[PDB]
């Protein structure tokens, strides 16, 4: 089992989204009634739902937001009823720093919703946090979620899908100290997925709903097997074990549109197009530490051979000189039509990520020496004497890009 | 030899092996071979019975003086042939086989 | 601690070495190694 | 296995042309789809068409263009859906320098086109070209491909068939610095049919449609055996060892209103056809190199040693004083019909073809010494500074002639 804590308007629709898939793949009816033709199913459930008496699946699901707007125009859509409204929470009434105030100050009824999620699962295997590191909404309130749940339960896993912001593009003016902070917690206190929305929206070209529907596309692919049993990498666990921050890609990333070019997809194929710069869905000779397959349809062990040795021979790759990939297979839901043969998402550990540090604190750094929009944040109490929480997650940041 | 497609590949990928010498040559790494040539080429698209009788022998140098094909027959279809067409269709074979290989070195020189 | 973690991998090593030995020879059991 | 490369609005409607040729032949429906009749067929077709896991056929071709008009024209076609709108490639905007200039700037998505199509091919032999030398597109960009394929794959073959420019009619006023420097790269880089619009259309006389339709039925006709296994001559290596410029001539060139004589076609009268300079779609004793007789349909191989018995004696030909023919038989495709009893195709190494480059040499020079229209080549990075490239390339010429 598994919880999801989604933050922000992103983390809001990613969630959305996300559920929508989810329920596509399960046969899940939008207001959590069973499909007859899926009654018999063999699809594992319990991960990401829990049935209720009247027959109806609830998400594992919590909804949290500085307002009010996304939330309630999600309550209008046609999925509303799937949620659970007393999990959902709303603030009754763009910074860092208020963010983390607020979130001191409303401990009590998140943990209390949470505590109860908790209690409702026999093995519960980690958490899964969705949200952006830009906004004052999602920096922040992730920052405190993570640093109060790290201290309440040091024995589950937190995997989150954070969100970064465009660099090429000039969003919040406020951007590098938020993210800043964010990525101090993340090393601070994450278990273990990178995301950006300029090489996101570079590969959804070459709205929002477009690219949180891939989004939520990755996040599935990566939780089929989990969802899906079979004989190996039964857990979440086993995943991170076999890698362990992370950049993603997915080859059959093609709109309802594109479907007319039915070309032979082998998985030799598939499994070469996941290691291009191109697929990898985020923006020294750097190199590789970890990189894992997971691949949907029909697929022959033969045949992973066969693309594994040709690829090592090929040398298309680069690895560590100081250490000694993994390819994983699944199936798909018997319910979305397989237009694709064979299908394959790939998630790896990858030196250059550093980059992304290096710019944020070139961002940062050329800031801190002018004194920049730092009004605001003395207003809250965390930074109403001094700085110094900024100057510890500057050195942090710096210290990981140096063990990189 | 009459397929001519099917063999071009077969002399592509026992070149890597038969360069070695006999004494590090076993029988059972060839056949691997020989099935993957049967099923890429347009030998592919046949009854599978006869396919069925289709193997390898091991003559007793080099990798190119002890390879050849056998198709064994046994049963009632043994009485055209009565171990003297094949102990005559492999006194042929090699004639065609080292007139086969001493032309695609010839193209490999051009 | 320190000094015992270095032992095991001059002892685990070897016993892998041994195993990828005994297992490229023969004429499946081939295509371990590439496993 | 195999790739073409066409370029320039003549390599693409080469393409488009011999495509059709093979999808006649093959029994390939336009969109890819394989008749009923056919679907038991004999015909190997991994050669020039990779199926799909639709049961749909592409093929192993890429389209390169300067401008968009012509492909954009060949989408429109019945046969649009078959191609791999992937692997096509448009500028998304008439000299060589640009040519090779925009060659430069676009390497990393034509080279990974390329790569893409390469890797789905276990035993590729060779790569096939398809461009005119005299436009700006075609020289340049085949210019540039050339060389930065013969630097990549040092292993596969390349043959070209490369269109001249008309010379008794005065096309491309700077036709003659295209011409020289593409063979300048030809000579430097090309493994292996030179192509004229001026005895190609007298032979064609006594639109591009027909011309490249004629065109196509060359090349497919030369490829035929390697498209039907036989016994002999069962790869193009075998082909080019046989021979080695290149000249070519068909004899069954009728129209579909020329069918009406039905003549006694032996195999003796087409070999002999196949041999003056009429049917040579081209334009000091000059003498042969080597001649290469393909012959489809029936055929005794008594009756060709007896037409090859007669022609020696009758010396109709003629061969080098320093040096000791060659005629393959293959089998027509069950489908088209087989209005010709006996039919004949005709390759041929010749000395006299070093005239051509005499006439481009002689034009060429007939404009250096005057320094025509080099302005827009100045404007060009590689022709900013001077023009030893041209010195090279004439001088390369020269040495060629000079050989022969």
């Amino acid at each position: 089992e598994i919880i999801t804590l989604q933050l922000g308007q992103c983390g809001n629709q990613i969630g959305f989204e996300f559920w929508k898939q989810l329920c596509a793949e399960h046969g899940i009816s939008p207001e959590g009634i069973v499909e007859e033709f899926a009654t018999e199913g063999t699809d594992r459930k319990d991960v990401f739902f829990y049935q209720a008496d009247d027959e109806h699946y609830i998400p594992r699901a919590v909804l949290l937001d500085l307002e009010p707007r996304v939330i309630h125009s999600i309550l209008n859509s046609p999925y509303a009823k799937l949620y659970n409204p007393e999990n959902i929470y709303l603030s009754e009434h763009n910074n860092w720093a208020s963010g983390f105030s607020q979130g001191e100050k409303i401990h009590e009824d998140i943990f209390d919703i949470i505590d109860r999620e908790a209690d409702g699962s026999d093995s519960l295997e980690g958490f899964v946090l969705c949200h952006s590191i830009a906004g004052g909404t999602g920096s922040g309130l992730g920052s405190y979620l993570l640093e109060r749940l790290n201290d309440r339960y040091p024995k589950k896993l937190v995997q989150t899908y954070s969100v970064f912001p465009n660099q090429d593009e000039m969003d919040v003016v406020v951007q590098p100290y938020n993210s800043l902070l964010t990525l101090k917690r993340l090393t601070q206190n994450a278990d273990c997925v990178v995301l950006d929305n300029t090489a996101l929206n570079r590969i959804a070209t070459d709205s929002f709903s477009q690219i949180n529907q891939l989004v939520s596309t990755i996040m599935s692919a990566s939780t089929t097997t989990l969802r899906y049993p079979g004989y190996m990498n039964n857990d979440l666990i086993g995943l991170i074990a076999s890698l362990i921050f992370l950049m993603t890609g997915y080859t059959p990333l093609t709109t309802d549109q594109s479907v007319a070019s039915v070309r032979k997809t082998t998985v030799l194929d598939v499994m070469r197009r996941l290691l291009q710069p191109k697929n990898v869905m985020v923006s020294t000779n750097h190199c590789y530490i970890a990189i894992l397959n997971i691949i949907q349809g029909e697929v022959d062990p033969t045949q992973v051979h066969k693309s594994l040795q040709r690829i090592r021979e090929r040398k298309l790759a680069n690895f560590i000189p100081w250490g000694p990939i993994q390819v994983a297979l699944s199936r798909k839901s018997p319910y979305l039509p397989s237009a694709h043969r064979v299908s394959g998402l790939m998630m790896a550990n990858h030196t250059s990520i550093s980059s992304l540090f290096e710019r944020t604190c070139r961002q940062y750094d050329k800031l801190r020496k002018r004194e920049a929009f730092l009004e605001q944040f003395r207003k809250e109490d965390m930074f109403k004497d001094n700085f110094d929480e900024m100057d510890t997650s500057r050195e942090i940041v710096q210290q990981l890009i140096d063990e990189y | 030899l009459g397929q001519g497609d099917f063999i071009r590949h077969l002399m592509d990928l026992l070149k890597p092996e038969l360069v070695r010498p006999a004494t590090t040559l076993y029988q059972h790494n060839l056949t691997g071979i020989l099935e993957t040539a049967v099923r890429a080429t347009n030998a592919q698209f046949d009854s599978p019975e006869i396919l069925r009788r289709l193997d390898v022998r091991l003559l007793e140098d080099t990798g190119w003086d002890v390879f050849s094909l056998d198709y064994h027959v046994d049963g009632p279809i043994a009485t055209v042939f009565t171990r003297e067409c094949m102990s005559h269709y492999l006194r042929v074979f090699n004639f065609l086989w080292r007139a086969k290989r001493m032309e695609y070195i010839l193209t490999d020189i051009r | 601690f320190e000094a015992t973690i270095n032992k095991f991998d001059k002892n685990f090593s070897a016993h892998l070495l041994d195993l990828l030995a005994r297992l490229s020879i023969y004429s499946g059991m081939a295509s371990v190694i590439s496993r």
